[PDB]
């Protein structure tokens, strides 16, 4: 077995498919239904990762374009309220006889590792790209290039493997975010307070998977 | 918990009533969009049809080219008929004009050869008369112009 | 200490409002500049505008709900 | 509190999912793309279509003036041949009547002096007329003189 | 450590009045600054103007409040 | 300890006066290139400026009211 | 002292997260004059602006995970 | 607590002088940087200056005199 | 006493980090205005941007690591 | 704490005068700035030149003198 | 010259030989029966008197032709007549003399406040009123040292400010006073008080400021035998300088204020 | 609590520094942007360089001197 | 140290200094100034006045050239005048004396007439001897006729 | 003590280094405004006499315009007499002339109507010798003699 | 304390690491705008902003390796 | 407390060094300002360059041995 947010991990991926799915089955010129206001953004995600790169819209666009659009509707799944509400069980719903509540209606990007999850698929195919396009000249010391300018390569390429790290970081943390922020106004008013901030934070979270999608084109912008 | 039920409900209603009013204009947006869309279809369909029917506006600019030959060829058939006519005329006009002045001609002459005949005739006259004077006076005698003469004084 | 939680409470509190206080002071503040001297790309630029404000109120949050968790 | 089973069962539903994903979506994208790219043949039709009408109005034109051009090369053709004939004619019809006319004319003229000549019974005439005319009048001559007569 | 409290109750107080505070100064200085410039978009910017200054001034409350919790 | 309500009393007080000691500060600093722009706009916008201290000098005075609670 | 972790795991997050929630809002805005001059070139730009702004609130991060490495 | 006043006392004092000390720094090298761009307009935009420069100057002595009452 | 540990680690966290969160957004809004000015030394710059961010978050993480010690 | 007073004493002659420690290069700086701009306005721009360098330094003072309270009773 | 510079000669009773610091807030002559005297308020008449004596011989012999004191006055009393014109001329000579009455003392104080020697002058290391008995009086304490008198100056100003403000709207005063409605009740309110908060600025402005010269000499002195404290006099009687113009100059900044 | 008076003289050793310690900078940047603006005027420009370099570099011995003094 | 007796003995010295400084140090400053810039609007006036002084002594002397002109201009045309009227009364005493002369002419015309009687005392006799002068050879007499003489005419 | 000493040097240094430079600028811009001041009294002394020497000149120069104004209507006056006297004068020149023209005129006449008379009566005498020696030719000198006479040959 | 030099290995890191966190990026930031202006004269601002940074750079080191004496 | 010495040492060593070492930026960004536009004067204000680093690392250094002189 495994944690209720595993537990969690296939609440949208199974949706994932079934919306990709969905996308082959709805996917047309003029398309009404599916695929007329998303593909829109979609295609001006795919215009942003033309304005990346030329390669980089497809050098590694199925290790990076799905969990963006997995992760879009998963920012709307963590705005949902009530999922959780009730102890699911494994004087409130739950708190008598306490079976450790575990909700499996709860966002599983919420774990640092489905974070990572798409995090370490973009890094390593810009990392393979890197060592298919750079490998050595990724990491170039260049020993004494100016002068003892070796210092260049080291600290970027130290930066550069914390940047990977920082985004699974970043995004935990931001997912995080939103869990931390869906009781902030829980205990503080018992209606509409949580509102003021949840559809920017789901919007922010959106952003959060398009900064994601930004940093998968902005790895690979750096692997360029 | 019923205050947990509380906040959950009141975010849902806020996020619809919020999302109605937001969704009009991007309703609209998303009709825009996909009208755009079809347009840019239908304009891929206007440009196929123009494409498959250029050769029926070949066609009819073929048939107004050859009406316009029938026209050009009816009208030269036209003007070639009054510009035959025309010189049949002109021809008949100056034919009847060369025979009115070769019969005027020829009784301008009979006229001339009878008067310049009258003419001759009366010198003719006056010459044999002269030719005959001589004698008559010789056989009637002279003496008559002595005569006159002496009147003359 | 008995008032350790409370000072802790405050400390995160007073002390992450201020420099998103600020982010946000700035964002606005040349954003203002940038649509009043073009008010068409408004819609554009504003579009921008609120990315960062998500990203610079939100930060704000983070050591308010941590001291909520010292709240209570 | 991470749990490494945990987050090896969410990296494999995750990446699971982007597998899935991509291999449904592969198909939908360059099914959008020929989609927008249908525009591009769709103005090289057009500008085909365009092209084509151009030259169909171009050659209508020439085909307009060409006919003209020889309708009125025709036109002028038997115009000419109408002249032409025209003027023979006239000319023909000039020199047989200045011919035949003036021939006729000169026949006439010399039968009308001969018949004259013979007819010189008004000559005659002429001459007893001329007889007595303040000359062998009042004094006649002696029986005249027939020479006169005789000389005409 | 008695006062505790007390101190807590004034610490956050004044902390969160300072980035807010200049963050109403730095907005309100590129507004007119704006302003100014722009009189036609005026009243639909002075409402954008606004927009942080209700952000801004959020963030003090909440200093205040969590004191009268404690305080 | 002893002072620390006094201390207390030092905080917010002492802390308040920073943020809009500068926010006041940016305004006027960016309302006067804005008033020395446009001295026409001047009764307009500096309403603004008259008003941007108002959104910051109600935040400064938190804990001035709160001290004397606490004296 | 007693419960010394108390104001230390509410330390890091009040401070280390105000100095990025001020960078962003420099980032933005900067950006936001910058970007207020050519809307259109936001393809170059935006991609840009983020890239530190990954790197500033890896910042904030920090502040949010120590809180419970030592908070637990 | 041996002089815990005395550290009281003296931090407010000291605390909300930088931020309005900075804000002199900004009205009026703002202000002179536009008369220096506009020496024309002096009459009210100056006078903008020294409302907020008194606004501002009053911020630095809240805790100051209340510094002696608990001195 | 007996946290000083755990205050030390929230020390350096909390203090060097708005550095480059402050540097770094001046160093990427002078990019951008940089880069605003013009795209066509970005290929220098950006690299002497990320020089810089090299430069200043490598300092960062200075007390980050030396307190898990 | 034997050396409270001195930590007391010593505190705000530190803090305080910061601000105009900055505030009063920005007012150099923008006046300098002014001046360079307009060179013939410094007949009557330095007297504004040192309206805040007052200002400043006044506010500046208080770290020092009342810390004398406290080291000096 | 050129490398001579050593100045090692401050090792000589620089530290031993001065006193750690000796300093204190105020200074009363006293020995007199009523009003008790002031070292400082003694001071400051001797300053009147020097400033009244600069005045006099500047009236005597005057003459059209402007030299000696004259010139250097008639320059002097110019720019800031010239400099209050420029501030505003509605009411500069209303009260030019009286702004140049606060100028003219301070920079006497200043410049009394540059008079060296008054730290060792002192009636009952050890020193000599020190290693007396008797504590150690000190002589000619800092005129300008004397808050309350510029204090005085201040409720003068502030007199001045409130005779400004009897003519500021008449009696009125109805900006200063209050606002009907709108955001303008609430700032009129806050600058009332920062108005009346100004004239104890100034005050406390200049009294911090002459006693900080005092302060760093004596500071300087416990350091430094003779090297640090002359170029740190340098600055505070540029300071003095410029705080004496400062003074008057918010006071005419004030009737400007009040101008409005 | 030995140590009392070493700590006791570093407060103004840190704090006293950085506020100066900016505006120079400050200083130099303003002049050094003025100095491109006109070299043509130097003698009655740069004159002003020092001016505020009193102000601020022998602002920040005011607690050196006193911290030593501790020392 | 918050002695009040202090704080009224400095105000009531910086009052004193003050007044001093208004009666002394104001009023002699104030004087000067003010007879600086008397005596600056003053010069800048008078070199107005100056060159507006010499405009108008210029013009004053063309003037006065002008008005005595005119005067002489009217002298002169007055003399011409009366000088005209002489002329004229000399032209007409001119004629007088004409007139006079062809009185005169006619009193010798009439004197010559009145001497032509003395012809019948003298051609008369100067006739006879003419016409014995006539006479060739001095006939007269009896071939002449006194009474024939005596006719005349 | 020795503080006092010690202030004493210090400001006796820092009074020797202001003397060094400040002195030297100090005195330079006390006298500059005083060389203003003095070239300010100067040129206002200057504009006050130039002003007074103008309103001298002016007052001169229209007494000297008068002057010779009064020599230039004297001059007029005296032209007047002089020319009324010419005028009298060719006016009795002019008489004087036409009376001497008058009285040889009258001479002439005279002695053309003496010659007139003579020349009439010996025209008339001659007349008359006609009339008589004709008559008397007639019948009283008819002799024979004058045929001899016309015989002279 | 028994962690009093475990907190004063934390300080300096902590405390000079904003200085060239920001002096550097004002270096940097300063230099790329104005190297983002004209890149012509790079290779010298390039030394010179080397100068800069290493004026700042060892600045960031003087505790580092003091801490870990201490640690 | 056996260690705060230890900690002075850190303060020293790290306040008093963020200031200046900002400054330095402040100097270099107002230099490559000025030197983007004129490289005739640089040898010029290489030396103003000089005159701010002079005035800037000798009060940074300032604690750095001081907390040697007390540790």
């Amino acid at each position: 077995p495994i944690t209720n947010s595993f537990v969690v991990a296939i609440i949208i991926d199974i949706f994932v498919i079934a919306l990709a799915v969905a996308a082959t089955r709805n996917l047309q010129m003029v398309p009404r239904g599916l695929q007329n206001v998303m593909e829109f953004i979609l295609e001006s995600l795919y215009n942003l990762f033309r304005n990346i790169n030329a390669k980089y819209v497809a050098t590694a666009f199925p290790l990076v374009a799905t969990i963006f659009l997995f992760v879009l509707f998963g920012n709307w799944f963590g705005l949902l309220p009530g999922v959780g509400s009730i102890g699911v069980c494994h004087h409130d719903t739950c708190a008598a006889q306490g079976k450790k509540l575990v909700p499996l209606f709860r966002a599983p990007a919420a774990d640092l590792n489905f974070t990572f999850a798409i995090a370490v698929i973009s890094f390593v195919f810009i990392e393979y790209w890197g060592f298919r396009a750079l490998g050595p000249g990724y990491l170039k010391k260049f020993f004494n290039t100016n002068g003892i300018m070796s210092f260049v390569g080291i600290i970027e390429f130290i930066s550069e493997l914390v940047k990977p790290f920082a985004l699974a970081f970043r995004l935990f943390g931001n997912i995080f975010a939103g869990e931390v922020l869906l009781v902030v106004m829980a205990f503080l008013v018992p209606l509409l307070l949580p509102l003021p901030f949840y559809g920017f934070e789901v919007f922010v979270g959106f952003i959060q998977a398009l900064i994601f999608a930004l940093l998968t084109y902005a790895f690979l912008n750096i692997a360029v | 918990p019923t205050l947990f039920i509380a906040q959950l409900i009141n975010f849902l209603l806020l996020i619809f009533i919020l999302r109605a009013l937001l969704y009009r204009p991007v309703m609209n947006l998303l009709n825009e969009r996909t009208r755009r869309i079809e347009e840019s279809v239908r304009d891929a369909e206007k440009v196929r049809e123009q494409l498959a029917n250029a050769r029926r506006d070949y066609e009819a600019e073929i048939a107004r080219a050859r009406q316009e030959a029938a026209k050009i060829v009816a009208q030269a058939q036209e003007r070639a008929k009054q510009q035959e006519a025309e010189i049949i005329a002109q021809a008949r006009r100056e034919a009847e004009r060369l025979k009115e002045e070769a019969r005027a001609q020829a009784e301008q002459e009979r006229i001339r050869m009878l008067s310049e005949a009258k003419s001759q005739i009366a010198d003719l006259v006056t010459l044999t008369a002269s030719r005959v004077l001589g004698a008559e006076l010789q056989a009637r005698g002279h003496d008559a112009l002595i005569a006159e003469s002496l009147a003359a004084l | 200490m008995e008032g350790l939680n409370l000072v802790a409470t405050a400390l995160a509190v007073g002390l992450g409002a201020i420099g998103p206080g600020v982010g946000i002071g700035i964002i606005v503040s040349g954003a203002v500049q940038a649509i009043g001297r073009n008010p068409e790309i408004e819609n554009r630029v504003v579009t921008y505008m609120f990315i960062g404000i998500a990203f610079t109120e939100a930060l704000a949050i983070f050591g308010l709900v941590i001291a909520f968790l010292i709240g209570f």
